[PDB]
C-alpha cells in the first residue's frame, strides 16, 4: 500500500513567488506513474504534469516537474493570480492500489488582519416556531485559523454548534467565519446571556461578543 | 494411403486461436464429400472451389488449421472479414481456395468452474497478414513509456482468456474449427480425391 | 470534441446503488483506459478504481471491492461506475478521468476529466428553506439566516443582486436532521440602516422556493 504525503498543507505566498510542492511517497515507485493536478475551488480536477517531470499539452512553461525515487516536486517559477489553487500527486503504478495525496493548498499570502465579531440573536420569527439559532460572524481575517467558543450564561457550552468558513476573498485575501449555535426554545429560554469568544492571532486578547436575552 | 483427417479432427485437444496450429498433407487421399455431408459439422463453407467436386480435383499441398474460438466468431473465419479473431489471430487472404468447418464443442471444452485455457489476442500493433501466426506475449505498450514486463496504467497484457463455461449461450460456446486449404504450383500434384 | 461528458445529479436513500454514466466523444475510447475519482466537499481527491476500455479489466481499491462495479459499452462508448449499498459517507462528487488516445498511440496521463457528477446519499425528502432575518445592531453587519433545507443548492443574492459589495454567502452545513443551513451576510455603513432598503433574495429550485425577506433594524 503506497501511500503519498503533501507537504506543506498550505503554502501562502505572494504573486510572482516561487512555489515549492512536495509529495513523499512510503515506497520508492516509478516516475512515469507520478502526476500532478490543479483543481481550481468549484472546477474539476485539470492534469499538469505526467511522468514526473512531462507538462501536459498547454500547460504553461512556469509549472515543472522533478523528483525520483520517493521524494517529488512540483515548481510554480513565478505564481500568477490563476495558480492559487490546491495541488494533489497520485500515484498509478501497476494495476492496483493507485491512491492520491491529501492535496497542497496555495493561499495568497497576506498581513494579519483581525476578525469583524458581530453576533445575532436568534429572530423573533424563529423563535415563533419553537428553535432558536445564534450566529456569530468572524468578518475579513487572516491568516485561516481562527478559534470561535460559545459561553451561555458564563459556561463553555460545547456541542449544539457548527462553523463554515467562506473561500479566500479575491480582492482582500481574506476570509470570514460563521459560528451558529442552535437550540430548541424551551432550552434557549433556559439561560440569560450568550456570547461569543473568538481567538485570533490578529486580536492579542480573546474579543467576547455578547447579549442577554430579549433584553 | 488415406490422409490422416481424423488427427485433425477428432483430435483430443485442440490449440488456442492465437497459437493456432497448421498440419501439412502430402501424398494420400481422402473422400472431401463424405466430410461435406457429414452431420457433425455445423459449418462448412468452402470458397474458391465447389465442396463437391473436390474430390475430381488434386493439388501439390493441403495445410489444415485447426484452433477454437466463440460461437459467433465463426463468421469471422471467411475471406474478407474484420474483428478480433480476423485481424489479430487467423487471418484467411481474400484470394482464399479452401473450406472452413466448425462444429460445438461445448462438451469438452467447458468446465464446471469454467475453462479459461482457450484464449486469443486482444492487443497488437498491427493487423495479421494473411496465414500469419503470432503467439507473442510481450507486454501492449498503449503510450509512449516502456512497461519494462509490467502491467498497468498503458500496458496491458495481449491475450484474453475465453469463459467457456456450460451456462452459456451458443454464441459464447466453443467452436473447434478446422479450415482446409488447397495449392497448386509447379510441383505435381499430390493430395487427392478418389475420382483423380 | 475531446471530453467525458457524466450522467446529471443523484439523490439517494441509504442502502440502495446508483450508477454513474460517462460517455467519451473527440478520440480513441477504444484504445484508453478509465478511472474513477469522487470527492467529498471540501476533502481530498480518493481513487475507486479503473477499466481497461479494450479488455474490460477493472483493478478497485480494497475500500471499495465489495460494493461497486466499473463497466463499459463499447457501442456507445460509455464507461459506468456502480456503487451498492449507498451510505452517508458516499456524499461526494465523482468524476471519471481517461488518457487522450489516438489511432497509434494514448497519452501517459489522465488528461480527460469528466465534469463530474453528484451524488447524494440521505433519508431526507425535498424541503425549502425557512429564511430569517440577521438583525443589526460605522460598519454594520447584517443578514439572512437560510435554514432546514433539501437538498444542495440554495442561491443568495441582496436587493435582487444590486447589493455585491462586502457580501459573504457561507457555505452551507448539514445537519444531524439531515437538512441544510447557511448564512449569507453583509457588510454595510451604518449611516446606511435609515435610508436604505436590505432584502435578501433566496430561491430553491428542488422545491421552489423563491423567498425576499426585508431584513430591517431592531431597536
Ligand atoms: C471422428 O470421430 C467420429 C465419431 O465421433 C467418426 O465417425 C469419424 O470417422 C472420426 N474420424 C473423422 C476423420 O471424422
Amino acid at each position: 500500500e503506497i501511500v503519498l504525503t503533501q507537504s506543506p498543507g498550505t503554502l501562502s505566498l505572494s504573486p510572482g513567488e516561487r512555489a515549492t510542492l512536495s509529495c513523499r511517497a512510503s515506497q520508492s515507485v516509478s516516475s512515469s506513474y507520478l502526476a500532478w493536478y490543479q483543481q481550481k475551488p468549484g472546477q474539476a480536477p485539470r492534469l499538469l504534469i505526467y511522468g514526473a517531470s512531462s507538462r501536459a499539452t498547454g500547460i504553461p512553461d512556469r509549472f515543472s516537474g522533478s523528483g525520483s525515487g520517493t521524494d517529488f516536486t512540483l515548481t510554480i517559477s513565478r505564481l500568477e493570480p490563476e495558480d492559487f489553487a490546491v495541488y494533489y500527486c497520485q500515484h498509478y503504478g501497476s494495476s492496483r492500489g493507485w491512491t492520491f495525496g491529501q492535496g497542497t493548498k496555495v493561499e495568497i499570502k497576506r498581513t494579519v488582519a483581525a476578525p469583524s465579531v458581530f453576533i445575532f440573536p436568534p429572530s423573533d420569527e424563529q423563535l415563533k416556531s419553537g428553535t432558536a439559532s445564534v450566529v456569530c460572524l468572524l468578518n475579513n481575517f487572516y491568516p485561516r485559523e481562527a478559534k470561535v467558543q460559545w459561553k451561555v450564561d458564563n459556561a463553555l457550552q460545547s456541542g449544539n454548534s457548527q462553523e463554515s468558513v467562506t473561500e479566500q476573498d479575491s480582492k482582500d485575501s481574506t476570509y470570514s467565519l460563521s459560528s451558529t449555535l442552535t437550540l430548541s426554545k424551551a432550552d434557549y429560554e433556559k439561560h440569560k446571556v450568550y456570547a461569543c469568544e473568538v481567538t485570533h492571532q490578529g486580536l492579542r486578547s480573546p474579543v467576547t461578543k455578547s447579549f442577554n436575552r430579549g433584553e | 494411403n488415406l490422409c490422416p483427417f481424423g488427427e485433425v479432427f477428432n483430435a483430443t485437444r485442440f490449440a488456442s486461436v492465437y497459437a493456432w496450429n497448421r498440419k501439412r498433407i502430402s501424398n494420400c487421399v481422402a473422400d472431401y464429400s463424405v466430410l461435406y455431408n457429414s452431420a457433425s459439422f455445423s459449418t462448412f463453407k468452402c470458397y474458391g472451389v465447389s465442396p463437391t467436386k473436390l474430390n475430381d480435383l488434386c493439388f501439390t499441398n493441403v495445410y489444415a488449421d485447426s484452433f477454437v474460438i466463440r460461437g459467433d466468431e465463426v463468421r469471422q473465419i471467411a475471406p474478407g472479414q474484420t474483428g478480433k479473431i480476423a485481424d489479430y489471430n487467423y487471418k484467411l487472404p481474400d484470394d482464399f481456395t479452401g473450406c472452413v468447418i466448425a462444429w460445438n464443442s461445448n462438451n469438452l471444452d467447458s468446465k464446471v468452474g469454467g475453462n479459461y485455457n482457450y484464449l486469443y489476442r486482444l492487443f497488437r500493433k498491427s493487423n495479421l497478414k494473411p496465414f500469419e501466426r503470432d503467439i507473442s506475449t510481450e507486454i501492449y505498450q498503449a503510450g509512449s513509456t516502456p512497461c519494462n514486463g509490467v502491467e498497468g496504467f498503458n500496458c496491458y497484457f495481449p491475450l484474453q482468456s475465453y469463459g467457456f463455461q456450460p451456462t452459456n449461450g451458443v454464441g459464447y460456446q466453443p467452436y473447434r474449427v478446422v479450415v482446409l486449404s488447397f495449392e497448386l504450383l509447379h510441383a505435381p500434384a499430390t493430395v487427392c480425391g478418389p475420382k483423380k | 470534441q475531446m471530453q467525458l461528458v457524466q450522467s446529471g445529479p443523484e439523490v439517494k436513500k441509504p442502502g440502495t446503488s446508483v450508477k454513474v454514466s460517462c460517455k467519451a466523444s473527440g478520440f480513441t475510447f477504444m484504445s484508453s483506459a478509465v478511472q474513477w475519482v469522487r470527492q467529498a466537499r471540501g476533502q481530498r481527491l480518493e481513487w475507486i478504481g479503473w477499466i481497461v476500455i479494450g479488455s474490460g479489466n477493472t483493478n478497485y481499491a480494497q475500500k471499495f471491492q465489495e460494493r461497486v462495479t466499473i463497466t463499459r459499452d463499447m457501442s456507445t462508448s460509455t464507461a459506468y461506475m456502480e456503487l451498492s449499498s449507498l451510505r452517508s459517507e458516499d456524499t461526494a462528487v465523482y468524476y471519471c478521468a481517461a488518457p487522450y488516445c489516438s489511432s497509434i498511440s494514448c497519452n501517459d496521463g489522465f488528461d480527460i476529466w469528466g465534469q463530474g457528477t453528484m451524488v447524494t446519499v440521505s433519508s431526507a425528502s425535498t424541503k425549502g428553506p425557512s429564511v430569517f432575518p440577521l438583525a443589526p445592531s460605522g460598519t454594520a453587519a447584517l443578514g439572512c439566516l437560510v435554514k432546514d433545507y433539501f437538498p444542495e443548492p440554495v442561491t443568495v443574492s441582496w436587493n435582487s443582486g444590486a447589493l455585491t459589495s462586502g457580501v459573504h454567502t457561507f457555505p452551507a452545513v448539514l445537519q444531524s436532521s439531515g437538512l441544510y443551513s447557511l448564512s449569507s451576510v453583509v457588510t454595510v455603513p451604518s449611516s446606511s440602516l435609515g435610508t436604505q432598503t436590505y432584502i435578501c433574495n433566496v430561491n430553491h429550485k428542488p422545491s421552489n422556493t423563491k423567498v425576499d425577506k426585508k431584513v430591517e433594524p431592531k431597536s
